[PDB]
């Protein structure tokens, strides 16, 4: 029993009746509504807003704790990158250089379910997790190659591809959702894992109690 | 009314919009949103990736002259 009486109550709350449209917390330009907010319900499909949000809370979480340098794309990088190639997110990380970052945290948007992949710098490599043990072959290099292009379009270099690899996790290396939908929340966690260089320890078992905590560092903007 | 601005969204319907670099952006959106018939939390707006929050502005984001303004729809995943 680590859930405090109180905090349950307000977790209950946010995830009650309510304007669905009613803002709950606001940062990084976002407003999560009661609305996103019941994404987290069991068994529900996590949107953006409350990915991309608690994506956000992982950066300053690691930033107040002196964890490594993390950054993080938006849920709709990817797929824009993905249609229009470099081009079309050119400007996307204008006022920063991606390569002074440590670890670089991609969302992956596929049809209808959540995927991560992890960029960590400091090991020139590209790792592709994935709850529902599938594949991120083509999308590793997509984004490979995206750095190619922002390095010799930033900072006028090339990347020494050869000393770069792309790993896919396999279903027996990390934990798989047993039901179909927490995509997001493993998501979600392998980001707050691997940003901490901490080793994935957590099952399926322990994402029911997560989606509330989840909404809880939340309203709070805190992570627990 | 100062700048021109190009609402292209992900089918590539565009749209565009005379507005007062003084005023919030959360005008621009309400019309698009109903120019084309879609509820408000259903949209989201970016400009070279970054969301544009209600009360942002033209000028604060520095946009010039025919500047695109990127609509995308709300994901989910299982």
């Amino acid at each position: 029993l680590e859930l405090t009486e109180d905090m349950e109550k307000e977790i209950s709350n946010a995830l009650g009746h309510g304007p669905q449209d009613e803002i709950l917390s606001s940062a990084f330009k976002l407003r999560i509504t009661r609305g996103d907010i019941q994404t987290l319900k069991n068994y529900h499909w996590l949107n953006d807003e409350v990915i991309n949000f608690y994506m956000n809370l992982l950066v300053e979480r690691n930033k107040k704790q002196g964890y490594p340098a993390l950054h993080v794309f938006s849920t709709f990088f990817y797929p824009k990158l993905k249609s229009g190639g470099y081009q079309a997110v050119k400007r996307w990380t204008k006022g920063v250089n991606l390569f002074e970052q440590e670890i670089i945290l991609v969302p992956i948007h596929r049809k209808v379910h959540w995927s991560l992949v992890v960029i960590d710098l400091r090991k020139k490599c590209l790792k592709y997790l994935d709850s529902m043990g599938q594949k991120g072959h083509r999308i590793c290099e997509i984004l490979l190659q995206y750095l190619q292009d922002e390095s010799k379009t930033k900072r006028n270099s090339d990347l020494n591809l050869l000393e770069w690899t792309h790993h896919s996790m396999k279903p027996h290396e990390i934990p798989q959702q047993l039901n179909g939908s927490d995509c997001g929340m493993f998501t979600c966690k392998y980001a707050d894992y691997i940003s901490r260089d901490k080793p994935i320890t957590f099952t399926q078992h322990q994402m029911p109690l997560f989606r509330k905590k989840m909404v809880w560092e939340i309203l709070h903007q805190q992570l627990l | 009314e100062y700048i021109k601005l190009k609402v292209i969204g992900q089918d590539s319907s565009e749209i565009h919009f005379k507005v007062k670099m003084t005023t919030h952006l959360k005008k621009l959106k309400e019309s698009y949103c109903q120019r084309q018939g879609v509820p408000m939390n259903s949209l989201r707006f970016l400009f070279e990736g970054q969301r544009i929050a209600d009360n942002h502005t033209p000028k604060e984001l520095g946009m010039e002259e025919e500047d695109v303004i990127e609509v995308y729809q709300e994901q989910t995943g299982g």
